[PDB]
């Protein structure tokens, strides 16, 4: 993923 | 005399209040009379369950959007994981409703609190610049609990959007008294990740805020660095109290955990600051948490003492966040003066690293020009350099005043040969110093390899001012 929880 | 709440679980938020001194000392920000009426606080998440019992009262449609599905509404999609309920959790730190027989109480449990469904699909710049920069003139405080892969090697930040909201944010948001934005340092302590290698959190424009367990210990997933600003608690091993917090589905829960529950309970803890001062900027904010955040007993083996007097760590930056000493001293607070920028740059001729390089500079911080620096607020080392293995690195900088923060510890899994394209290195750790003098950057290789490179280019970019300075501590 790009960002992340 | 103040009341407090008689929710359920309010009895085992251990973090809010207690007579064993290891809390954020939120009671004593509610007997002054500050709970967070009429500041508005978004969580920038995976939505928010607007219809939960103990957030409706509190909602606030005008600080939600739903960028993932473009439409105003942030509820969360329903899946058999709960994968979801993330936003929700954190939305109950700020704002859980107080005294209403349900779950235990937000920090700020009179504030109003929106969401911005934005993480459940892909992040995007333009998604991330839509949800930073959503009703700036309504939305006092931002809440972002995410960002890059935490896997200690990425090196990774705003792209331009983003970087343009946060601009935007911090000079024409609140009324151009700037976007409040807070930060979750991170969950990539067992990889060894650095918080300064993520631009989120090394932004100026953001309070990146880290983890300390109930015993005062750096958690597992905490990430070291030199732009972390303070602390909240959160989890930490099994025997260790966990965070109390609305769910996904009405329900409550006792074990909200990670970085994604620090940076909430700071976000609640300035909204009861901006309560008690509403004429605060993004940078008296910063000011305020510098001053009043309490290192005692949080446990590190790198606490140092600044050039004024002042505590600092890497895992902790200023300390924990103390509500009652916030809302106390914003209430006189003087506004600091506009802020200046000095750029400085350091080389005349590119530098082979090899095994280690020492970067000795004298500045005089802008003598003679408006942009004078007597008053540190951030620094930054921008670095552009060549190197066969990142993570191999470990990068120092040392203030005039003798303060040595690591901008860049090592990374084993770092096997990057990418090096830093103009990397913009922050420490917090100067605050308050004079900056000018004998400014010292040092670059090693950690590991036995024979490894190879250049440095190119050192720029040092001084942000303060010149007046309104304390007696060092
Ligand atoms: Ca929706
Ligand atoms: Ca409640
Ligand atoms: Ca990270
Ligand atoms: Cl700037
Ligand atoms: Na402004
Ligand atoms: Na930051
Ligand atoms: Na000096």
């Amino acid at each position: 993923k790009r960002r992340v929880k | 005399v103040y009341q407090e709440p008689t929710d359920p679980k309010f009895p085992q938020q251990w973090y809010l209040s207690g007579v064993t001194q290891r809390d954020l000392n939120v009671k004593a920000a509610w007997a002054q009379g500050y709970t967070g009426h009429g500041i508005v606080v978004s969580i920038l998440d995976d939505g928010i369950e607007k219809n939960h019992p103990d957030l409706a009262g509190n909602y606030d449609p005008g600080a939600s959007f739903d960028v993932n599905d473009q439409d105003p509404d942030p509820q969360p999609r329903y899946t058999q994981m709960n994968d979801n309920r993330h936003g929700t959790r954190c939305a109950g730190e700020v704002a859980a409703v107080a005294n209403n027989g349900v779950c235990g109480v937000g920090v700020a449990y009179n504030a109003r609190i929106g969401g911005v469904r934005m993480l459940d699909g892909e992040v995007t710049d333009a998604v991330e610049a839509r949800s930073l920069g959503l009703n700036p003139n309504h939305i006092h405080i931002y809440s972002a609990s995410w960002g890059p892969e935490d896997d200690g090697k990425t090196v990774d930040g705003p792209a331009r959007l983003a970087e343009e909201a946060f601009f935007r944010g911090v000079s024409q948001g609140r009324g151009g008294l700037g976007s409040i934005f807070v930060w979750a340092s991170g969950n990539g302590g067992r990889e060894h990740d650095s918080c300064n290698c993520d631009g989120y959190t090394n932004s100026i424009y953001t309070l990146s805020i880290s983890s300390a367990t109930q015993f005062g210990n750096v958690p597992w997933y905490s990430e070291a660095c030199s732009s972390t600003l303070a602390t909240t608690y959160s989890s930490g091993n099994q025997n260790e109290k966990q965070i109390v917090t609305t769910d996904l589905r009405q329900k409550c829960t006792e074990s909200h955990t990670g970085t994604s529950a620090s940076a909430p309970l700071a976000a609640g803890i300035i909204a009861l600051t901006l309560e008690a001062n509403k004429n605060l900027t993004w940078r008296d904010m910063q000011h305020l948490v510098v001053q009043t955040s309490k290192p005692a007993h949080l446990n590190a083996n790198d606490w140092a003492t600044n050039g004024v007097g002042r505590k600092v760590s890497h895992s902790y930056g200023y300390g924990l966040l103390d509500a009652g000493a916030m809302v106390a001293l914003a209430q006189n607070w003087t506004t600091v003066a506009p802020q200046r920028k000095c750029i400085i740059d350091i080389l005349t001729e590119p530098k082979d690293i090899g095994k280690r390089l020492e970067v000795r500079k004298t500045v005089t911080a802008c003598l003679g020009e408006p942009n004078h620096i007597t008053r540190l607020e951030h620094a930054q080392a921008r670095l552009t350099l060549s190197y066969n293995r990142r993570g191999d690195l470990a990068i120092h900088l040392v203030s005039p005043m003798g303060t040595r923060s690591t901008l860049l510890a090592a990374r084993p899994h770092d096997y990057s040969a990418d090096g830093f394209n103009d990397w913009a290195f922050m420490t917090t750790h100067s605050w308050d110093e004079d900056p000018s003098g004998e400014w010292v950057l040092e670059i090693e290789n950690t590991s036995e390899a024979n490894n190879y490179g250049t440095l190119t280019k050192f720029t040092l970019v001084l942000y303060g001012t010149a007046s309104g300075s304390l007696v060092p501590r």
